């Protein structure tokens, strides 16, 4: 039946729609996260070299 | 035609191409703004450290 | 070979989610198969083969679906006979097959001219050689049988299939007292080289 296998594929490939949208939220979430390691590392780094200068 | 069922398997990866290229422009200027901050905050660490050389001379 | 009937325009390729398999069904079965397809897995969509072509036994085509679908999809399209033949559009597979079907076909011409005027070269050189072989044969022969101041006439027959042993016969009774073996000096030459 052609008409149940349209309405079959038509709610199945939402999941595909979904893991296509989480992997996304995933590298968002990957984003914040080296967002606050890079800073944390910069700063860090800087302020004991700048305090041993000092 | 067969289009019918290309395009409806094609309309979940464009999903995919538009939702991870966002985030991969995401990533690139957070890694910008991090770096923007650190550069804030380590002259706020030097000039705290500056007031208290001077205060020891 | 499917670089013979492989076009890019049957593909759905370069995509995280989305694969494209290939597939040979016998022609009886081809009927059933146009609509088994959607069912062999879950994640396929409606009107997903494309035909490349089809023979006197069979039919080739591509089939389009979601990544999750192919194992499923390649193993019961198995249990229901039909043979899977993937080749994803493999421009370096189809460019080498039509790259040395030009050059063989070409090279061919290029060894089979040279080889046929180098043969008939080396035939005629090969032919007179023997002949001058067979010659001295003779000559060394007669001036053995003769001693060195020769005076023997070389001379040639082509023998009658049905009166050979006459000939044989004659040959020997003309030359009795000059002594298979005879008592003249005797060689043989066959111009059946090609069969």
């Amino acid at each position: 039946s052609d008409a149940d296998v349209q309405k079959q594929i038509k709610h199945m490939m939402a999941f595909i729609e979904q893991e296509a949208n989480e992997k996304a939220e995933e590298i968002d979430a990957k984003a914040e996260e080296e967002f606050n390691i890079e800073k944390g590392r910069l700063v860090q780094t800087q302020r004991l070299k700048i305090m041993e200068y000092y | 035609s067969q289009s019918q069922g290309i395009q409806q398997l094609l309309q979940a990866e464009k999903r995919a191409a538009e939702k991870v290229s966002e985030a991969r422009k995401r990533k690139n200027r957070r890694l910008k703004q991090a770096k923007e901050e650190a550069q804030a905050e380590i002259e706020q660490y030097r000039l705290q450290r500056e007031k208290e050389f001077k205060a020891k001379e | 070979s499917l670089a013979e009937i492989v076009k890019k325009d049957d593909f759905v390729l370069d995509s995280e989610y989305l694969v494209t398999l290939l597939v040979v069904v016998p022609k009886l079965n081809h009927n059933d198969w146009i609509k088994q397809y959607e069912t062999l897995a879950e994640m396929v969509v409606p009107r997903s083969s494309n035909v490349l072509s089809e023979d006197q036994d069979s039919y080739l085509c591509n089939v389009t679906l979601f990544k999750k679908a192919v194992d499923d999809f390649r193993h019961k399209a198995r249990e229901n006979k039909f043979i899977v033949r993937d080749f994803q559009y493999n421009e370096e597979e189809m460019r080498a097959d039509k790259e040395e079907m030009n050059r063989l076909s070409t090279d061919k011409k290029k060894q089979f001219g040279p080889l046929v005027r180098w043969l008939k070269v080396n035939f005629s050189e090969a032919f007179i050689a023997w002949i001058h072989i067979k010659a001295l044969r003779v000559f060394v022969e007669s001036v053995l049988r003769y001693g060195l101041p020769v005076n023997f006439q070389a001379m040639l027959l082509q023998p009658n299939k049905k009166s050979v042993k006459k000939l044989r016969e004659v040959l020997h009774e003309l030359y009795k007292h000059l002594d298979e073996y005879y008592p003249y000096v005797y060689y043989k030459i066959d111009c059946n080289l090609l069969e």
